[PDB]
C-alpha cells in the first residue's frame, strides 16, 4: 500500500547532449544556398 | 546570409534562460594590440561611432555585436521574438527588459553604466556578457565580439588581475572550436606575430583559423614598399588578409 | 682563432672555412656542435660588441634541412638564453608585440621577471600609419625595463637583389629622413650600438 | 568565411558530439516497480 | 579536517628516526584499514599512472574504487606525447568513479586575488583545448561533488 | 565542500545532542609523490588556501588542519 | 661490461608474482654484494630525493656509500624552487670521486628517440640552467673520468 | 669601461677553444626565425 554527484553529472551530460543537439538540427535546418 | 544571425540569437536566448555557459555558440572573437582599430573596425561595420576609443576605455565587459540586416522579408523574423517595431534603426539588449535604444550615444552611456554598475568598485569580469542586436538597413547579416584589449594607461586604475581575467575571457570566448579568432592589426603588425596568433597557437598545435585584417591604410607614405602587406609571403593565413 | 690566424680579406673564404668547419666537426649531419666557432670581425661601422647567431629555420620549407633542427635550436636557444649574464636579444618581425614573440614566449619560462629580456624591431621598410610602435615603446602591452629599438633591414626584394650593406644603410637613412620627422635619431648602427650599450 | 568554417567544422562537430554522447552513456552505465515489488516479495 | 600525508621516507637522513619509515607505513595502514579515511589517489600527468605509488597503496585495500578516487595533477605542465585520454576513459585504471584532473594554481595566481570561478574557468577552458571530448569529465565541481558522495 | 557546510554542522548537533559518541570528521588522507600539487587540489575543492602550495615542496608532514566551529562541542587564521 | 637490472618493486599489483619483490631483492643483493660491483643508483627528479627506492636499498647494505654513486636523471621535470647543488658538493654525503647528475632526455625527446650528443646538449643545457659552476661535473666528462679511475 | 668587452670575448673564445662552455660572461645571444630580419640585421 505505501512503498548527489551521480544525479549532478547526469543533469550536465544531458543538458550538453541536448544542446548540442538543438544546435546541430537548427544548423541542418539552414538552407542549403546559405552555408557556402 | 538571413539564417545564421538568427540561429545565433536563438541559441544564446537559450544559453541565457538555460543558465548555462559551459561552451559558446559560433561567432566571431575580435582580439589585437591594444588601441588596433577594433573600436574603428567595429563603429565602421555599424556605420556610426558608438564604442570608446583613445585614453576612454571604460566598457570591459564582453560586447557581442550582432548586426542584423533590414529587409522587408526580413521584417517578421527580427519582429519574430519581439514586438512590431516601425523604426528604420533600432537596437536592444537581450538581459534588459526587451528594452529599445536608437541614440548611439545614448546606448553607449547605458552600455557603460550598467558595466560600472555590475563590475563595482573591482573592474573584474562576470558571467554575464554584454549583448547588443542591431537591426540596421546598412549593416549585413554579421556577428562579431568585442573584448578589452592591454589596456594598461592609467585610464581609472584597474585591478593587478585584470591582465588574468582578460586572458580567462578570451580564452573561454575561443574555447569553442566552431567560433573563429579574429587577429585586428594595424598595418606594422600585419602577420608576424599578435596575441590572437599566440592564443591560437596555444589552443591547438596549428589552429584551423587565421584571418588577417589590417586597418589605417589611407594615412600611409608614398614610395614604402608593401608587398608583404598584401600578398603575406612571410606568414599567409589559411582565411586569407 | 682555432684556425692558422688567417686574417680572409674576402668573406667567401670565410663561408668556405665555416662549412668546412661545420662538415668535419659534424659529419655529414649539420646540426650544432658543441664548439661554436669564434669569429672576430674589425670594421670602422661598429663598437666593442658581442652578438651570437644561432642557427635559423625557414618559415617555408625550402632546400634539404636534418629533421631534429628544430629540436637542436629549441635547446640551443634554452641554454643560450637562460645564462643571467647574457641578455636576450629577441629579433621579431615587423613592431609587433614583442610580448608575443615566440623567442621572449620562451625566454619568459627562464626569466619570469623579464628582467634581462630585450627584443629588436627588424624590417622597419615595411612601417606605415596607424598604430606604430610608440605604444610598445611605452611599454603598454607589457613593462620592460629595456625597451624596444627599432632597426631597419632591406626587404625581400633587396635581399634577393644581394644589394650591399652601404645600399642598406643608405636606404635606412633615407627611411629614417622621409619618415620619421623626429624619432630618426632613435636608430643607426652606431646610434643601436650605443642603445645596446646603455 | 565564418559559414565556410562552419561548414568544414560540422562534420569535426558531429563526430565531437558523438563521441560525448558515448562517453556520457558509457559513463552512466558504469555508475523499477518490478525490481521493487521482488525486494518487497523476498524482504 | 585536511591532511597531506608524505610518500613515506624512504630515505632517513638527518636526526629523522631510523625506523621512521615503518612509523609512516604503520599510520597509512592504521589510516586506510577503516573507511573514515578517504582514499583521494593524486598522481602527476606527466609521470607514469602505473609507476605512481599512490594509486598501488590505494588499490591494496580498495582494489574495485568504491570508496577510492583518482586524480592527476600537473596537467598545465604535462608535455607533450604523454596524453592522458587513455586514464580519463578509465580502459588503464578502471574506476568506479572516474578520473578527474585538476590544473595547479600557482602562487601568482593566489596573490593576485585569483578568485574561485577563474580557476574552475581555467580548468574547463584548459580541458577543452588538451581533451576535444572530456572536459565536462574533470571538473573541480564535479571532484568537489564525488568528494562528498 | 561547498554544499556540505550546514549538513556536518547538523550531524555534529544532532550527534551532540542525543548523547552518542561524537564520532570525529573523516580527515582526508592523500597519498603520492610530493610536489603533485595535492594541497592545490585540496584547497581548490575548499576555495581557499590554507596550506603550502607553489613550485617546490608541496608537503613535508601529516598536518591535522582541524577546523573547529563554535557549539559544536577572511577570518581564516592559525593558533596553537 | 654494462648491467640494468630490474630495480626494487613495491607490492605486486596486478599479475605480478605475489612473492617477485623477495626474488627481485634477492637477485639483486646476490650481485650488489660484492665490493667489486659499482651501485650507480639512478633517481627521477620527478618525486622528492629522499623518496627514491635507490637510495633506500643502497642504505639497506651500502650505508656508508663507498662504492654508491648517486644520479639524477630526468632533471627536466624537477621541481622549479628547489636545488640539489649542496648534495652535489658532498656537504652531507662527501666522497672522494663526488656525485654526478646526467640527464636523461625530456619526455618529447624520449618519445622521438633522441642522440646521444642531442641528450649531452640538453644535460649541459639544464646544468646552466640550475648551477652552471657544477655543469662540468655533471657532465659526462666527468663521469668518463670517475671511471677510468 | 670600454676594454673589459674584447677581454671578455677573448676569455670566452679561448674556453669555446678548450672545450668547455660551462663558463658565463656578459653578452648578448640573438634569438630568432629565419626570413624575420635576423640575418639582415645581423650582416
Amino acid at each position: 500500500g505505501q512503498l548527489e554527484d551521480m544525479a549532478q553529472r547526469r543533469k550536465e551530460a544531458a543538458d550538453m547532449l541536448k544542446a548540442l543537439q538543438g544546435a546541430s538540427q537548427i544548423i541542418a535546418e539552414i538552407r542549403e544556398t546559405h552555408l557556402w | 546570409m538571413e539564417a545564421l544571425i538568427p540561429v545565433i540569437n536563438k541559441l544564446q536566448d537559450v544559453f541565457n534562460t538555460v543558465g548555462a555557459d559551459i561552451i559558446q555558440l559560433p561567432q566571431i572573437v575580435v582580439v589585437g594590440t591594444q588601441s588596433s582599430g577594433k573600436s574603428s573596425v567595429l563603429e565602421s561595420l555599424v556605420g556610426r561611432d558608438l564604442l570608446p576609443r583613445g585614453t576612454g576605455i571604460v566598457t570591459r565587459r564582453p560586447l557581442i555585436l550582432q548586426l542584423v540586416h533590414v529587409s522587408q522579408e526580413d521584417k517578421r523574423k527580427t519582429t519574430g521574438e519581439e514586438n512590431g517595431v516601425e523604426a528604420e534603426e533600432w537596437g536592444k539588449f537581450l538581459h534588459t527588459k526587451n528594452k529599445l535604444y536608437t541614440d548611439f550615444d545614448e546606448i553607449r552611456q547605458e552600455i557603460e553604466n550598467e558595466t560600472e554598475r555590475i563590475s563595482g568598485n573591482n573592474k573584474g569580469v562576470s558571467p554575464e556578457p554584454i549583448h547588443l542586436k542591431i537591426f540596421s538597413p546598412n549593416v549585413v547579416n554579421l556577428t562579431l565580439v568585442d573584448l578589452p584589449g592591454m589596456t594598461k594607461v592609467p585610464v581609472g586604475d584597474q585591478p593587478k588581475d585584470i591582465e588574468l581575467q582578460i586572458r580567462e575571457l578570451i580564452l573561454r570566448f575561443i574555447s569553442n572550436p566552431n567560433s573563429i579568432i579574429l587577429a585586428v592589426t594595424a598595418a606594422n603588425t600585419d602577420m608576424a606575430t599578435s596575441e590572437a596568433l599566440k592564443i591560437s597557437r596555444e589552443v591547438d598545435p596549428d589552429g584551423r583559423r587565421t584571418l588577417a585584417v589590417i586597418t589605417k591604410l589611407d594615412l600611409m607614405d608614398a614610395g614604402t614598399d608593401a608587398m608583404d602587406v598584401l600578398m603575406g609571403r612571410v606568414i599567409p593565413v589559411k582565411l586569407g588578409i | 682563432l682555432h684556425t692558422k690566424n688567417k686574417l680572409y680579406t674576402d668573406f667567401d673564404e670565410i663561408r668556405q672555412e665555416i662549412e668546412n668547419e661545420t662538415e668535419r666537426i659534424s659529419g655529414n649531419n649539420k646540426g650544432v656542435s658543441p664548439e661554436p666557432i669564434h669569429l672576430k670581425i674589425f670594421s670602422p661601422n661598429v663598437v666593442n660588441l658581442t652578438l651570437v647567431d644561432l642557427p635559423g629555420m625557414t618559415k617555408v620549407p625550402v632546400g634539404d634541412q636534418p629533421k631534429d633542427i628544430e629540436l637542436q635550436i629549441r635547446e640551443l636557444i634554452l641554454r643560450f638564453i637562460s645564462n643571467p649574464n647574457s641578455i636576450i636579444l629577441a629579433v621579431t618581425a615587423a613592431n609587433t608585440d614583442m610580448a608575443t614573440s615566440e623567442a621572449l614566449k620562451i625566454s619568459r619560462e627562464v626569466d619570469p621577471d623579464g628582467r634581462r629580456t630585450l627584443a629588436v624591431i627588424t624590417k622597419l621598410d615595411l612601417m606605415d600609419a596607424g598604430t606604430d610602435a610608440m605604444d610598445v615603446l611605452m611599454g603598454r602591452v607589457i613593462p620592460v625595463k629595456l625597451g624596444i629599438i627599432g632597426v631597419v633591414n632591406r626587404s625581400q626584394l633587396d635581399i634577393n637583389n644581394k644589394k650591399s650593406v652601404t645600399d642598406s644603410i643608405r636606404d635606412e637613412y633615407a627611411f629614417l629622413q622621409k619618415k620619421y620627422p623626429s624619432l630618426a635619431n632613435r636608430n643607426g648602427t652606431k646610434y643601436l650600438a650605443r642603445t645596446l650599450n646603455r | 568565411l565564418l559559414m565556410h568554417h562552419i561548414r568544414d567544422c560540422l562534420p569535426e562537430l558531429k563526430t565531437r558530439i558523438n563521441v560525448l554522447a558515448a562517453q556520457y552513456q558509457s559513463l552512466l552505465n558504469s555508475y523499477k516497480s518490478a525490481t521493487l515489488l521482488q525486494l518487497i516479495t523476498k524482504f
